[PDB]
DNA sequence: GAAGGGCGCCTATAAAAGGGGGTGGGGGCGTTTTTTTTTTTTTTTTTTTTCGAACACTCGAGCCGAGCAGACGTGCCTAC
């Protein structure tokens, strides 16, 4: 849990794994941008996964 | 003490009646119906209630005027008001009525001259006070006024900035 | 306080006494004698390397208890007395402890079991009920409530108010006892409507409150 | 005393008028304290496999810098 979150991947991926609210609060607070490049973000969003 | 309060109350009524003429203790005992209060209490009266009394007025070798000592002029505080720093004095309506004459008769004339009534000693209670310059703009006034409470809502040194630009 | 003095005569005489364990049932049989004289006799039999001590009951009171001696080398025991006259004395010293062993064995037990019946037997649940309804034997006018109305039925619900000046006298009298009073004490003291008394306290006094609405009134002593 | 009988008050309705009283309705003070020393108990304390670190915090400790003081060195005044 505490290692996967150090990865420079988009915030929405990290929410999909155990951290839920907390990673989103920090993502909102820093104002990071999620490039929808990975498998999970695309499936959650509903558009055809890469 | 209770007996002494009846002396105070009698004296209070007499002041209220308009007179402050002094009387002997014996007469006061009589008029208060406390003649048979005994030598001891009388002596207590003489050597405390009448002499250790912080606001007793001795005049004509007799004791007068107990209820009041703070005010004697029995008139509007023109001197108190004239000052620009020590101005003032919200006072109790019952104090003004007790001091000399009932307020209401002078007040009906005074109500558009020198007196102002605010509800403050409870909403039933009334305080007396006074005024000076006009209102600024004829208008419904209460409607415009209620749309003018400014904006005590921030970014206001910036709303004057914005307003100046 | 001489009452707190402990007499040492006994101790200084080196008076010795015996300490014996005997069953409550043996002492209950002894209680029938009621101190009229004796409860029986004690016998001591000594042989080549043995001592046999026993007590035997009076033939009369009955109309062998062997003794077992215990060690007292590891403790000191003394007897001190407490008089009804509020005086304390060490009457003497315990030199020996012992226990009284019952001669009868297994049938004694029946007596014991009978004794067990005597100590242990208030009925526990036990007989149930076959009956049911009794309750609410109709008061139609509740019995306490009737009594309270009866108390009311002796000149109540009317107050002086009306005698103003005499009521003022009560106020003046009361105020002579203390500088301030609770409204509730004045209501008990003058037996009049509260609102009227308030108009009087407005007339000749002020009020002074503290804590949780705890109010006391005073005729402004000076 | 136990029991049955006879006498008398009880509730409803009415309807009014003065005054005491009650159940409110609402607001207040948020107490402090009197103690009863309390239902706020130990859930399960654990039955444990317990962390699983990460992060913050604690408290102490040691190197390093400035100032101070004496020893070493220099600067200043007096006598032949």
């Amino acid at each position: 849990r505490h290692g996967v979150n150090r990865q420079d991947t988009g915030p929405l991926m990290k929410c999909s794994f155990e951290e839920t609210v907390d990673v989103l609060m920090e993502a909102a607070a820093h104002g990071e941008s999620d490039p929808m490049k990975g498998v999970s973000e695309n499936i959650m969003l509903g558009q055809l996964a890469p | 003490f209770g007996v002494l309060a009846k002396i105070v109350n009698y004296m209070k009524t007499r002041h209220q009646r308009g007179d402050t003429h002094p009387l002997t203790l014996d007469e006061i005992l009589d008029e208060t119906q406390h003649l048979d209060i005994g030598l001891k209490q009388k002596q207590w009266l003489m050597t405390e209630a009448l002499v250790n009394n912080p606001k007793i007025e001795v005049i004509d070798g007799k004791y007068a005027f107990k209820p009041k000592y703070n005010v004697r002029d029995k008139k509007a505080l023109l001197r108190l008001l004239d000052q620009h720093d020590q101005r003032g004095l919200g006072g109790i309506l019952l104090e003004d009525i007790e001091e000399a004459l009932p307020n209401s008769q002078k007040a009906v004339k005074a109500l558009g001259d020198q007196i102002l009534f605010v509800n403050r000693p409870d909403k039933k209670k009334i305080l007396f006070f006074n005024d000076k310059s006009c209102q600024f703009s004829v208008d419904e006034e209460f409607q415009k006024l209620w749309r003018s409470v400014t904006v005590d809502s921030m970014d206001e040194e910036k709303i004057e900035e914005y307003l100046k630009r | 306080a001489e009452r707190g003095e402990l007499d040492l005569t006994g101790a200084k005489q080196n008076t010795g006494v015996w300490l014996v364990k005997v069953p409550k049932y043996l002492s209950q049989q002894w209680a029938k004698a009621s101190g009229r004289g004796e409860v029986g006799k004690l016998r001591i039999a000594k042989t080549q390397g043995r001592t046999e001590v026993s007590f035997t009951l009076n033939e009369d009171l009955a109309n062998e208890h062997p003794f077992v001696l215990q060690s007292v080398g590891g403790q000191t025991l003394t007897v001190f007395t407490e008089s009804s006259s509020d005086k304390l004395s060490l009457e003497g010293i315990v030199v020996q402890r012992a226990e009284c062993r019952p001669a009868a064995s297994e049938n004694y037990m029946r007596l014991k079991r009978l004794q067990i019946e005597e100590s242990s037997k208030p009925v526990r649940l036990s007989q149930q009920l076959d009956k049911v309804v009794t309750t609410n034997y109709k008061p139609v006018a509740n019995h306490q409530y009737n009594i309270e109305y009866e108390r009311k039925k002796k000149e109540d619900g009317k107050r002086a108010r009306a005698d103003k000046q005499h009521v003022l006298d009560m106020l003046f009298s009361a105020f002579e006892k203390h500088q301030y009073y609770n409204l509730k004490d004045l209501v008990d003291i003058t037996k009049q409507p509260v609102v009227y008394l308030k108009e009087i306290l407005k007339e000749i006094g002020v009020q002074n409150v503290k804590g949780i609405h705890k109010n006391t009134w005073e005729l402004k002593p000076e």
